């Protein structure tokens, strides 16, 4: 680990990746099949 | 068919727009904006809602996470 690293940005990577809205969707979807 | 649902592939590809040690974090968050955005309240279907959020690096085959642990839902 250094000040050069990669240095992941968690936050910034889930908007950049539209706040996995695709993901959402697919949780959405699954949970209202439960029982 | 073999090949997958449409909208699974499409939230695999975001999926890929991160690094491993990000993913579980952040779907934890994805999972708490769906239940509070759709009133998600019914216990099984809460459960089932974090549960899916926590297997999806598996059902997308990051092999480098695995399943999510379990945190206490809100
Ligand atoms: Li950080």
């Amino acid at each position: 680990a250094g000040p050069f690293g990669p240095r992941p940005k968690c936050p910034s990577q889930f908007v950049s990746a539209h706040r996995l809205s695709a993901c959402q969707k697919w949780i959405h979807k699954q949970a209202t099949s439960a029982g | 068919p073999e090949q997958r649902p449409p909208l699974l592939r499409l939230c695999c590809t975001q999926l890929h727009q991160q690094n491993p040690q990000c993913t579980c974090s952040t779907l934890r968050r994805a999972a708490m904006a769906v239940r509070t955005r759709q009133g998600i309240s019914a216990s099984s279907q809460v459960q089932r809602l974090f549960e899916t959020a926590r297997h999806l690096p598996k059902t997308c085959n990051f092999a480098g996470v695995g399943v999510c642990p379990f945190q206490a839902v809100p």
